[PDB]
């Protein structure tokens, strides 16, 4: 997702 | 001699990063002239990420909404406007620091040098291609939105992509710095994956271009290949069909070393054939695909930057 | 996620690069306040480099005898020495570029950037390791000299390798900003070779570590092994020897992953007797042992 | 050898 702390990215989707 | 995963001298590019910050959402800028580049979803929270109308969530915010800094000086933000996928915040002082510089989309197979930033701050460079499915292999973590990719020419940076977002598999998609993505990507939350990936065939030869050039011979043989008989070969291993415009391209490098680029093709279905036999080619146990033939004549010609 | 070879921004380092030159020969030098560092055979002919003496040599120079060029600005020489195996010319101007530096004398197994320069300007930027034999696998045409490596703590640049010189293998030897060779090198016209070199241990289990923390556990084991009974299948693959202080160092990459060091050992113990058998670790098909547990925790953390 | 053009450098040494 996008690597911007709080808009949930996570590692394998 | 030798041969290395070379990026470009990031300075140029360093003297442009910022830090933007809209609420709570921080990530990095390129600030060029009396503009800052950063990818728009610097705007959202997690639930407009759902299904974002970013034309409604901009007007929504005002010039004072996005705090700019560059090193430990608060840029002001007079005037916004989206392009795409980026965001362009117009600020009142023109970066001093700024490069002859100019915006290119590429193709894939192409390389450039990224600059992984956070918060503003260069934290280190390394070299990347477009993948033929139109991702990149980078190292980048959470933080790392509107680091940059560029090329260098003499004194004149072309940047071509702008990080916006990682992909199940790891791999990371962007934009051009008009804020057009590269592949079918989207800046929403919803189901993305990258699609199947192929090798960049003229990459490889150019790659065992360099090798010749670096003395490592090994794996020449001179029963030259067809175009069509290459390619067929090409197909079953899952590298990109091969061109009369790739055979032009490898000219010089094939003019440079004596070698026809047939010879080369030669050379390099043997290798998918059977393998490497325990060898190594420029201290590499894998055939690299990462190297433009542009790129091989730079680092072996010494083609420096102003 | 990702795993990339990456070089620290070079920028610091550009806006020190000059061009020195004494009469026909032409090199790099590195321009920090008011002193320019190069190497000293710029003083020499092709004849000089048989059997240089450099005191001989330089006491036949003066001042104006350096040109040295910053973009198209000649800086004035106004005082010059040779300390060991570096030329220290002082110029008139400080350089206002100066970033905050200091000379460090490296280890080996230690990494560093290197930005590779012709004519005082920048070619590229790429990131090496100080070998075992005290050689780099670097990437360097005639013209390189007086190209610098570096390491980047925050703001301050440490500089820890000039150019001097490339060996018959094709593998790259030079000196400390103070000018002292690594390894046994000298800067004369001689017969020279790189030693038979090894793997640098603590890097490759780093570089597992590395793999670790980006998803991949394939070549992960059961077992444990003792430090003892590692070294000694270590020593027969040509590996470094794991010392204690290495496995401290190792401490925090263990803590994040819950692998602990001598487990992690015992996975490359049966990754050096049985190989890799086709699969790759983080794209390479091969161990990789140019990533210290600092340039691991640098990348994969922050 | 040398990486400074008539010093002798010769690829191979």
């Amino acid at each position: 997702x996008f690597h911007x702390l709080n808009l949930g990215y996570r590692p394998g989707c | 001699s030798g041969f290395r995963k070379m990026a470009f001298p990031s300075g140029k590019v360093e003297g442009c990063m910022v830090q933007v910050t809209c609420g709570t959402t921080t990530l990095n800028g390129l600030w060029l002239d009396d503009v800052v580049y950063c990818p728009r979803h610097v705007i959202c929270t997690s639930e407009d990420m759902l299904n974002p109308n970013y034309e409604d969530l901009l007007i929504r915010k005002s010039n004072h909404n996005f705090l700019v800094q560059a090193g430990n000086v608060q840029l002001r933000v007079i005037g916004h406007s989206m392009q795409n996928c980026v965001l362009k915040l117009k600020v009142d002082t023109a970066n001093p620091k700024t490069p002859k510089y100019k915006f290119v989309r590429i193709q894939p197979g192409q390389t450039f040098s990224v600059l992984a930033c956070y918060n503003g701050s260069p934290s280190g460079v390394y070299q990347c291609a477009m993948r033929p499915n139109f991702t990149i292999k980078g190292s980048f973590l959470n933080g790392s939105c509107g680091s940059v990719g560029f090329n260098i020419d003499y004194d004149c940076v072309s940047f071509c992509y702008m990080h916006h977002m990682e992909l199940p598999t790891g791999v990371h998609a962007g934009t051009d710095l008009e804020g057009n993505f590269y592949g079918p990507f989207v800046d929403r939350q919803t189901a993305q994956a990258a699609g199947t990936d192929t090798t960049i065939t003229v990459n490889v030869l150019a790659w065992l271009y360099a090798a010749v050039i670096n003395g490592d011979r090994w794996f020449l043989n001179r029963f030259t290949t067809t175009l069509n008989d290459f390619n067929l070969v090409a197909m079953k291993y899952n590298y990109e069909p091969l061109t009369q415009d790739h055979v032009d391209i490898l000219g010089p490098l094939s003019a440079q070393t004596g070698i026809a680029v047939l010879d080369m093709c030669a050379s390099l279905k043997e290798l998918l054939q059977n393998g490497m036999n325990g060898r190594t080619i420029l201290g590499s146990a894998l055939l690299e695909d990462e190297f433009t033939p542009f790129d091989v004549v730079r680092q072996c010609s010494g083609v420096t930057f102003q």
